[PDB]
């Protein structure tokens, strides 16, 4: 059994109207529940049963379907709602969760900007390289970070890590981090980070030469 | 899909 | 009225067992078809269901996990424990014990299954990290500013902290008199079973010729404190 949830991520503003849908890859009658899940704590049951409202919980909330189709409905966005959004079916074992749904405070689409960092000497001595890209105070949160050594593009060998979304000006920041053994680094010149966003135009290229002094 | 069905799955 | 919560080592090296307690009030699995499930939360991802055992004994697995996990549970002490064989770094997530409605029943008759379609009370839950490493301290680089780190009259700086064990680390800048533009990643774990993380702060360019910048790294698991000064690039 497969559980989708769509979207993935929603944007949306204090007073909005928000839909959220949970589609099963077979029927599940009525046992499908959804809850609410802020960062730092246990998801919070919202309705149960696909459309009963769980006693304590706020009267803007309420849930439709059976069979297959599903929808969550929060008729005036508040500020505790931008939170992370789960659906669970209990109509077949195992129960089985949906991939969750993000729902984040909507703003002006801004491109990151996109800085590169070279490995330091003092890394270098070590014994390893790291390579820094960073995307700085984009929105919205979808980017794509793409890495190129002398043209071959590596996979596998850099993880990304994201902030959460700024309490300020509401956007994200992400950093990916492209490691080589110090042999590996210094058989190459051209390193290059690609980044593929909504607010840019084209694909934005940040690159060096490793040793160009 | 041969699932097994939940414990009150036939329940009203 | 109703509470759980998990209790449990956080931290198992792989190959071990690991078990976990959930610990509950306000309910009994004496209450008729009342369950008690646990469900996981890697880091970053969504829920996973791992288990669910009744007051009947009658107990369900994950199809995927269901060779290492066993439910068991002690209707007297009000607790459910999971244990789950063979841990490896895959398993590295927050564990939630949940509670499970009976039907509604009218004097003990069930005549209504909805209540139960959902896990209406959980836990706080516990972190448990797998892995096979020990106490390091870790190593901080600098992240230095640069033509290919600056835009319009912004550059942008950081700290690289990295491969320490385990989390947390503090990073503050300027001993704390700097925080504005400041952004500290979330760790990462790598493949070699070490965290990493990397702090940045965009300033003023003009500014990098005359303010010092430090960042002070704080790892209390193994009592290592760093300042690195953080300087604009040579080969730049």
């Amino acid at each position: 059994l497969q559980l989708t949830q769509s979207p993935s991520s929603l944007s949306a503003s204090v007073g909005d109207r928000i839909t959220i849908t949970c589609r099963a890859s077979q029927g599940v009658t009525s046992a499908l529940a959804w809850y609410r899940q802020k960062p730092g704590s246990p998801p919070q049951l919202l309705i149960y049963d696909a459309s009963s409202l769980e006693s304590g919980v706020p009267s803007r909330f309420s849930g439709s379907g059976s069979g297959t189709e599903f929808t969550l409905t929060i008729s005036t966005l508040r500020p505790e709602d931008f939170a992370t959004y789960y659906c669970q079916q209990l109509h077949f074992y195992p129960h089985t969760f949906g991939g969750g749904t993000r729902v984040d405070v909507r703003r002006t689409v801004a491109a990151p900007s996109v800085f590169i960092f070279p490995p330091s000497d003092e890394q270098l001595k070590s014994g390893t390289a790291s390579v820094v890209c960073l995307l700085n105070n984009f929105y919205p949160r979808e980017a794509k970070v793409q890495w190129k050594v002398d043209n071959a593009l590596q996979s596998g060998n850099s993880q990304e890590s994201v902030t959460e979304q700024d309490s300020k000006d509401s956007t994200y920041s992400l950093s990916s981090t492209l490691t080589l053994s110090k042999a590996d680094y210094e058989k190459h010149k051209v390193y290059a980070c690609e980044v593929t966003h909504q607010g840019l135009s084209s694909p934005v290229t940040k690159s060096f030469n490793r040793g160009e002094c | 899909e041969l699932l097994e069905l939940d414990k009150w799955a036939s329940l009203w | 009225r109703i509470t759980l919560k998990e209790s449990g080592p956080p931290l198992v090296k792989p190959t071990q067992t690991l078990t976990l307690t959930c610990s509950f009030s306000g309910f009994s699995l004496s209450d008729f078809g009342v369950g008690v499930g646990w469900i996981r939360q890697p880091p970053g991802k969504a829920l996973e269901w791992l288990a669910i055992i009744y007051s009947d004994d009658d107990k369900r697995y994950s199809p995927s996990l269901n060779t290492r996990l066993t439910i068991t549970k002690d209707t007297s002490k009000n607790q459910v424990v999971l244990v789950m064989t063979r841990v490896s770094p895959v398993d590295t997530a927050t564990y939630f014990c949940a509670h499970r409605r009976g039907p509604t029943t009218l004097f003990g008759v069930p005549i209504a299954r909805g209540p139960v379609n959902a896990m209406d009370v959980w836990g706080q839950g516990i972190t448990v990290t797998i892995s096979s490493t020990s106490t390091k301290g870790p190593s901080v680089f600098p992240l230095a500013p640069s033509s290919k780190s600056t835009s319009g009259g912004t550059a942008a700086l950081g700290c690289l902290v990295k491969d320490y064990f385990p989390e947390p680390v503090t990073v503050s800048w300027n001993s704390g008199a700097l925080t504005s533009g400041v952004h500290t990643f979330p760790a990462v774990l790598q493949s070699s079973g070490l965290y990493s993380l990397s702090s940045v702060v965009t300033v003023p360019s003009s500014s990098l010729g005359t303010q010092t910048y430090i960042c002070n790294v704080n790892h209390k698991p193994s009592n290592t404190k760093v300042d690195k000064r953080v300087e604009p690039k040579s080969c730049d």
